[PDB]
RNA sequence: AAGGUAAGUAUCGUUCCA
RNA sequence: AGCUUUGCGCAGUGGCAGUAUCGUAGCCAAUGAGGUCUAUCCGAGGCGCGAUUAUUGCUAAU
RNA sequence: UGGAACGAUACAGAGAAGAUUAGCAUGGCCCCUGCGCAAGGAUGACA
């Protein structure tokens, strides 16, 4: 029969699947298959990050921006479907 | 003292100055027998692994080798030239002569410190570097 | 006795299974640091002579200070007299 | 350290020479130390100002 | 113009690799190396590299 | 089976129920590790039961906990490794006895009583 | 004083530098309010020459103060950090002119606008385009002042603009460092 | 005002309640030196319990005044080289905001020992006409180069 | 270590821990008499006292 | 300072705003109470501009 | 001393600002300084928990961290100095000024 | 590079070009050349 | 170490003494390898310190290196900004001779910090940002410690 | 007598010397 | 049928700290790591070394 | 012709100290939420 591992090489363990995740997706990138990450920008960073090329066109940078969070929120919520019993 | 690596000839002195770009060259001219050249000697001692990166140490005994002698003027008991990429580096020290540290000091934080200040001046592409302590005295009092 | 492992779910010797979780899970950053700074060392050149060097340059000392060395006491420079 | 001792001493301080004297000695060591400070070489005259 | 690029196979190839099952034992190290031919160890190569290139080989076949 | 002073020594069948309650036990901070904190959970009359090893080579070092659970009427069991006992009371090192202590409203408490109901009709 | 002490502002702008010496005297009693000047021409001079606005104080008797709102409803559906942003792009629009701001401020016939609020009643995409002309009029404006085509002005520049940043060059001559 | 050995200007001490419950203080004081590394020149008296015991006002006035007041002691100065219509409205800034910002950031100490000195360049030059004089530091005089 | 080299080398320390102190307490005697000492040396000297 | 004591031991305003379909919000003039002597004082900096100013 | 003392903060609050005397004048700390000044200024925040902390320090505390020593010189005699445990150091200078 | 004879033909200084100094009349020998 | 050493004898006398209680390896075959482990440890623990390679200092560093920056970058420039009152007390006014505050250290003048020469009318507000603070680790010895 | 050399890149002249 | 407890995963939102995170084919460790209160009691990791912008990446200017 | 030594003008000259500063995400802790896995509790139900 198998045996438990302990809390600590519970942790290692998930930082070592999480660290191969993040390294597996930088070297992708650094290739090109996908675009590199766009900055994730909430209301709170709307004018820290996109405030200059905000000015000209409010609106449409903050129906961007919340476009962005939609997408992110769908994403969340169809893995969650997805992984739905 | 004896510690140091050291030069037997004149062909290996020139050849160790010009066996390195990426460092200074502390030559640390004299007799290693000198009262002067011995209380500095193991000052060098003291600091030649902590400036392992930026600096190496040889040392010449101008006996063995008198080739310099005339065109260095090694006539004080000890020298020390600093040389960075097959150029010797005038540093401006509080004392008149300007080519040389031509006594032998005590702490070796402060050799430390002008050996530091000659690479940085050496990396921009200087031929004068400006000590930052002066030595028109001796702080003595 | 066979056991099962929790990383890889394969049968797995009882007897090792204690070592088996300590290695199995090595840490795969480690290898670099494991195999970079021996070669630094491996590549890096020494800074003080060799001992052979250390002695001659000593008995070199020993033939000038005659006030701490040999029998004859001589000048300070001198070689003997 | 000046007013250190001679707000503490304040009488004294007339009556005892030698302290007067080495006061004097250690302000030009002072001003001898800021001189050198600035050229190697002491000058003839150096203002007050 | 033309692709002239394989270094996504080799993108490829690391990432299938890193998942394959490589026994934590060096007995079965070297024993599935002289299954495929492989030698015991290459003049200072430890255990950790070992295993890696293990790993690295059965990632062909 | 490699030692023959094994009275209550439980199969394969039952050690997997066991093993699961040292590891709920130890996600509701519910027993003591070594053989010393057993010791003193049975002295202390807080141990419920304790579950040792019977790969100790000098056994007689553990033996004297099946005396003191017959002193103060606690079930105690054995296992067949002392390994899979240790990795799953939650540490990585080879643990030859632990402890499952009380808990007032413990969610544990149908299992724990289970589990003392099967090892006392195994002693025979 | 009136307001209650949470919603006792804690940093006040002022347009004008002059206004910045006052304050701290009738700020004397509160240390803890930041009193900052603004170099930024920033545009609220012409906020009292909206008709909803001017009318009220053209024709009064005696002197009073009142309240205003001037977000509609559009923290009902955006953020406020952008219905300052929209807000000061229309005041921009208005200082600059009065007649195509307001031209341009009702793309509809209709352009609803009753006395619970201000501004015109646009949804998100009809505010996308309302906002999209009123930065080209501001930008035109500015390059018929200056006599400088609007493409060469990068997108720092037109911020510059719109808030209320540019230079000139009259000591041209105070160039000898280089 | 000013007066009497635990001066008169004490009373009215913002702190004078809690100076009550403070007991012991010069002794406190004279074994600082065992707690603190650099000795303290007022070690026998603090300012809080009987006020500073000495004024300065007096000998600044008379040192000003005879030096020769502020024209006086500028004509040493490079003031006038600055140009300012007069001295008032001007402050020192004590501190480079380079320089300050350079005091925290992680510096080998090549660069503090030769970046602690800077305020003794400001100070030369401030002074420059004066220290660069033909009557003080006799001898020969070289230009500069440009 | 072995004895020989031991010994030595306690005869080289005990050699020099005797010039140490000699050498901590002249100059301790420097310093207190009022001569002229270095800024290095006072603080070596502090320490070695 | 306190008699009991021996050697050895802010800017007022009339005005006030009350807080409240129509845009048009108007609120009363309130006119407030004085001021007595404060505990809290001396939170002045260059004071030689503020005596200007007053 | 009590635990409902009437004078209790004031001495608390002298001997703080006495440990902070030594920092009044300073313009570069080190982390054990900045580590004092932290615990004076937290227990001027909370007066109450580090006063019974004090208490507590004060009735069952007898085995303390080693206190460091360097020397003064005034070219006459070597004065020593002594530093504590920045957390003791309130304490003690509590303990004092009662 | 180290412990290797010089060579023959080896100028013994100013091989590498380099420039000597004349701090003082006193120092050093005459020019003599 | 004796204390360390203490814990350690004991526990391997208790693992003797239930071996002795049951009367098992009457001929000490436990007890000589009981010893053996406690010899084996004290050794270990008297064993000298291994070779330990002393580093060399940092080479001095280059032009420019990119950095990263964020809510991190903000902190940290926060924490070492100009607060308003730090860069008031670095201005020291020009030809306004006062009074020598801190008696126990002169030279110590904040300048316009609280001056009649310039600045603003309300005082300089505390800023928060630079309160002292205490390490995790420290703050975790008084969660303990209480 | 000092502690007071900015370090460089150029063509041109001269001279010894290989 | 829901309710609900706990651990482990995947994501999401938000807060907080950058004098700290991380490695351990180095060693020891519930057969006891480590002990200042309270010790016939306590009772889990510790040490040494290495990486470091006091975790690490991109994008972005200069 | 080599190089050295050497005398001229010509050129530059800040001989200034600086791994510079912005955004996001990872990583650390904590809380909340969704979803899954391993289980486990209390309980609803007349005919």
């Amino acid at each position: 029969l198998g045996v438990y591992l302990t809390k600590k090489e519970q942790k290692k363990l998930r930082r070592q699947t999480r660290r191969e995740a993040q390294k597996e997706l930088q070297e992708k990138v650094r290739l090109g298959l996908m675009p590199p990450p766009e900055p994730k920008v909430r209301i709170s960073n709307l004018m820290r990050v996109l405030g200059t090329e905000a000015v000209q066109d409010p609106t449409k940078v903050e129906a961007h921006v919340r476009a962005q969070m939609a997408k992110r929120q769908k994403a969340h919520e169809e893995a969650n479907a997805a992984r739905k019993l | 003292s004896y510690m140091l690596p050291h030069l037997h000839n004149g062909w290996q002195v020139d050849q160790a100055i010009l066996s390195e770009e990426d460092r200074v060259v502390v030559i640390r001219f004299g007799h290693d027998w000198d009262p002067t050249c011995m209380k500095m000697d193991e000052v060098l001692y003291s600091i030649a692994e902590k400036v392992k990166n930026f600096a190496v140490i040889y040392l010449v005994d101008i006996t063995e080798v008198p080739d310099f002698n005339k065109m260095y003027e090694l006539y004080d008991p000890c020298t020390v030239m600093f040389f960075f990429r097959n150029k010797h580096i005038m540093i401006d020290l509080g004392t008149g002569n300007n080519n040389k540290i031509n006594w032998a000091m005590e702490d070796k934080q402060e050799m430390v410190d002008i050996i530091e200040t000659v690479y940085r001046g050496a990396r921009k592409g200087r031929g004068l570097v400006v000590s930052p302590k002066d030595y028109s005295t001796k702080y003595r009092y | 006795e066979y056991l099962v492992s929790p990383i890889t779910g394969e049968k797995i010797p009882a007897s090792k299974m204690q070592e088996h979780m300590r290695i199995g899970l090595l840490d795969p950053r480690w290898l670099e640091q494991r195999d970079r700074s021996i070669r630094e060392k491996q590549s890096d050149d020494e800074v003080y002579a060799p001992g052979l060097d250390i002695e001659s340059s000593l008995k070199q000392l020993a033939e000038r200070r005659t006030d701490i060395f040999g029998v004859e006491e001589t000048a300070i420079g001198k070689k003997i007299g | 350290a000046l007013i250190g001792l001679m707000t503490y001493f304040r009488e004294a301080v007339v009556n005892t020479q030698e302290l007067l004297d080495l006061l004097v000695k250690c302000e030009n060591k002072i001003q001898t130390r800021i001189k050198i400070g600035l050229n190697s070489k002491m000058p003839s005259r150096f203002p007050p100002v | 113009s033309e692709r002239q690029a394989e270094v996504l196979a080799e993108f490829e190839r690391r990432k299938r690799a890193r998942q394959i099952n490589v026994s934590t034992d060096d007995s079965e190290v070297k024993a599935c190396l002289r299954a495929l031919g492989e030698p015991i160890t290459l003049f200072g190569e430890g255990p950790a590299e070992r295993r890696e290139r293990l790993r690295n080989i059965l990632s062909v076949v | 089976d490699v030692n023959p002073k094994a009275y209550p020594l439980a199969d394969a069948h039952l050690t997997k129920k066991l093993l699961d309650l040292v590891q709920q036990s130890c996600n509701y901070k519910q027993l003591r590790k070594g053989a010393n904190e057993a010791t003193k959970t049975l002295n202390r009359g807080i141990s419920e039961f304790i579950v040792m090893a019977a790969d100790a080579e000098p056994l007689e070092i553990i033996l004297h906990l099946p005396l003191l659970c017959e002193d103060k009427n606690v079930p105690y069991v054995f296992v067949r490794s002392k390994q899979a006992l240790g990795r799953a009371c939650g540490v990585s090192r080879p643990v030859i006895a632990c402890s499952v202590t009380i808990k007032e409203g413990s969610q544990l408490k149908q299992q724990i009583q289970s589990i003392q109901q099967s090892i006392e009709r195994l002693l025979v | 004083r009136s307001l209650p002490v949470e919603e006792q502002p804690k940093q006040i702008i002022v347009t004008r530098k002059g206004m910045l010496d006052p304050l701290e005297v009738h700020l004397l009693d509160f240390p803890n309010i930041v009193i900052k000047g603004s170099e930024l021409q920033l545009p609220f001079q012409a906020c009292l020459k909206v008709e909803k606005f001017g009318d009220l104080i053209l024709k009064a008797t005696e002197p009073q103060m009142v309240l205003f709102n001037l977000y509609d409803d559009w923290l009902k559906t955006i953020s406020s950090y952008t219905a300052f942003s929209r807000l000061i792009l229309i005041l921009r629009a208005l200082h600059v002119n009065n007649d195509r701001a307001k031209v341009i401020l009702k793309p509809d016939k209709t352009t609803i606008t009753e006395p619970h609020h201000i501004w015109p009643t646009l949804t998100d995409e009809e505010w996308i385009k309302v906002e999209v002309q009123l930065k080209d009029l501001i930008l035109a404006d500015y390059g018929k002042k200056n006599n400088v085509n609007v493409a060469s002005l990068t997108q720092s520049e037109i911020r510059d603009i719109i808030l209320g940043m540019e230079i000139s060059a009259p000591s041209q001559q105070r160039q000898q460092i280089a | 005002w000013d007066r009497g050995i635990p001066r008169i200007n004490t009373l009215f001490q913002k702190d004078r309640h809690t100076l009550a419950y403070d007991k012991g203080w010069r002794v406190r004081t004279d074994f600082k030196q065992y707690q603190v590394l650099k000795q303290n020149p007022f070690w026998w008296t603090h300012q809080r319990h009987d006020g500073k015991l000495w004024n300065l006002n007096n000998y600044r006035t008379d040192m000003i005044q005879a030096l020769g007041g502020v024209e006086g002691i500028l004509e040493h100065t490079l003031f006038k080289g600055t140009y300012f219509p007069t001295w008032e409205g001007l402050f020192w800034e004590k501190a480079s905001g380079f320089e300050e910002s350079m005091k925290w950031k992680k510096l080998t100490n090549a660069q503090r020992s030769g970046l602690n000195q800077i305020p003794n360049r400001r100070f030369t030059l401030w002074w420059s006409p004066t220290i660069n004089r033909a009557n003080v530091y006799v001898g020969f005089q070289v230009q500069l180069d440009l | 270590l072995p004895t020989p080299i031991e010994n030595m080398i306690l005869r080289y320390v005990k050699a020099k821990a005797d010039w140490w102190t000699n050498t901590a307490h002249y100059n301790r005697e420097r310093i207190r008499r009022g001569a002229t000492v270095d800024k290095t040396v006072c603080k070596k000297n502090l320490g070695r006292l | 300072v306190d008699p009991r004591q021996t050697q050895f031991g802010r800017n007022t305003l009339m005005d006030m705003r009350l807080s409240q379909q129509t845009v048009v919000d108007p609120k009363g003039y309130l006119t407030d109470l004085n001021s007595m002597i404060p505990t809290h004082g001396g939170d002045i900096n260059d004071i030689k501009k503020a005596r200007l100013l007053l | 001393p009590p635990l409902s003392y009437k004078h209790d903060t004031k001495l608390l609050i002298l001997a703080l600002e006495r440990l902070k005397e030594a920092y009044s004048v300073k313009s570069r700390l080190n982390q054990s300084q900045r580590e004092e000044l932290g615990l004076i200024e937290q227990a001027y925040d909370n007066p109450h928990e580090a006063l019974s902390r004090i208490k507590r320090h004060l009735l069952t505390q007898r085995a303390f961290k080693e206190v460091g020593i360097e020397f003064m010189d005034l070219y006459s005699h070597l004065v020593p100095v002594y530093d504590v445990e920045p957390l003791e150091k309130i304490t003690d200078a509590y303990l004092d000024q009662y | 590079f180290l412990g290797m004879p010089a060579p023959l033909g080896y100028v013994p200084g100013l091989g590498r070009g380099a420039t000597g100094f004349t701090t003082r009349s006193d120092i050093g020998p005459a020019r003599d050349a | 170490l004796r204390r360390k050493a203490a814990r350690l004898v004991a526990a391997k006398c208790t693992l003797a003494a239930r071996v002795d209680s049951f009367h098992e390896s009457t001929e000490g075959k436990v007890g000589y390898e009981l010893k053996d482990e406690i010899e084996r440890k004290f050794d270990k623990w008297q064993e000298p310190p291994p070779v330990k390679q002393v580093k060399p200092l940092p080479a001095p560093l280059d032009g420019q290196r990119k950095k990263r920056g964020g809510r991190r970058y903000r902190k940290m420039k926060e924490r070492l900004g100009l607060t308003e009152i730090r860069k008031q007390a670095n201005r020291m006014s020009f030809g306004e001779i006062e009074e020598d505050a801190y008696q126990e250290d002169l030279g110590f003048s904040l300048g316009h910090l609280g001056k009649s020469g310039s600045g603003r009318v309300r005082q300089t507000q505390v800023n928060e940002a630079t309160k002292a603070r205490i390490s995790k680790t420290l703050q975790r010895t008084l969660q303990k410690q209480s």
